């Protein structure tokens, strides 16, 4: 049923074994009902989890890549070819999730067009040329479109409209090299969450707090 | 990267 | 056929940490019946420690979790922790199997046959960590017999210093205190290693120092934990 | 477990 298929991610996380956790969910979310914020965050940490593993793999082996024959060249190419096409396929596997079964609360919008410009934005660290810029547009348009409903519907305190701020502020740094764009955006967001910092919930305050912090190492660390 | 939400 | 590019790819997946990979490149080198390397021997211990070791942890944390809500009275959710538990220990045996089977057939100079020797007594051993029944009694006599031979052939050969004969020496002792459940008999076995090497503490060049006064430390702090 | 030999 539903529930046991949630106690399995449960289980899976806690034996971090994401691959299962990520396969659960993915299960749960094929049920076609609504997600509550708990089973979010459990898709969310298991799939970033399997697709993080791929990145950090990805750039060990792209770095030495530039560093380093004509056959332990090709390897080399050929294994961070490999490692590609894996993060390439969770990132289809998620984003398949998303436009099908999450995308439709506004809460809830947000951080499922959040999660697609994410793992967008992870298949634009990988791709070159038109592959490159085409995964480009899409992250641009996942991340503006949640970043409009976002303002409209919720409070400048909400952490997942801070985290939206600080995942769209590295996009517009790290993918578009643009860090006057990136630090507009990112101080907008901290100026907005402060005018209004009497709005902080009871109970999601440390949460909020945290990323107005990490807004401001990016912003420092930006200029 | 690194810099993003460490979080959901 | 080309050997050098397989271990290649073993130290390629290892510094990926994709230790799935860099264990199927290993078994494809040991699978030419040529004679490992040291480099590689390490190598392709490290890439399927690394392999059994992450079911070894998740194991432990399902075990965990299944003996605590045991009380619950929940059978359907008791019954699917069970049955993760068991999915976790096939591969988890499956892993085992696929060293044991590389060693006795392709693998197991006597420093290399103390290593390999020493392999096989560490993955019986990981076997009875989850093994019960008249199947847990075979796994420590097969590991038992692993470590002892092993045991013989350093003892003979190897001064007590020997990174290799010390290593043996903990793995040794930590078999006979969490499989065997003999505290005494296992600090037997970590007091006379270290006694034996720290009698001779000058004889190490400047490279096996920190290899060999690392692990006997580790012996001491198994020592002081026994005691 | 962890008593083991690291390497």
């Amino acid at each position: 049923d539903r529930e046991q298929l949630v106690q399995k991610a449960r289980l899976a996380e806690q034996a971090e074994r994401y691959d299962d956790m990520a396969a659960a969910m993915k299960n749960v979310t094929e049920l076609n009902e609504p997600l509550s914020n708990e089973e979010r965050n459990l898709l969310s940490v298991a799939y970033k989890n399997v697709v993080g593993a791929r990145r950090s793999s990805w750039r060990v082996i792209s770095s030495i890549e530039q560093k380093t024959n004509e056959k332990k060249i090709e390897m080399v190419r050929a294994y961070r070819e490999k490692i590609e096409k894996e993060l390439e396929a969770v990132c289809q596997d998620v984003l398949s999730l998303l436009d099908n079964y999450l995308i439709k609360q506004y809460e809830s919008k947000v951080f499922y067009l959040k999660m697609k410009g994410d793992y967008y934005r992870y298949l634009a660290e990988v791709a070159t040329g038109e592959k490159r810029a085409t995964v480009v547009e899409s992250s641009e348009k996942a991340y503006s479109e949640a970043h409009e409903i976002s303002k409209e519907h919720m409070q400048p305190t909400h952490p997942i409209r801070l985290g939206l701020a600080l995942n769209y502020s590295v996009f517009y740094y790290e993918i578009q090299n643009a860090p006057e764009q990136a630090c507009h955006l990112a101080k907008t967001a901290f100026d907005d969450a402060i005018a209004e910092l009497d709005t902080l919930n009871e109970d999601s305050y440390k949460d909020s707090t945290l990323i107005m912090q990490l807004l401001r190492d990016n912003l420092t660390l930006w200029t | 990267y690194d810099l993003s939400l460490p979080f959901p």
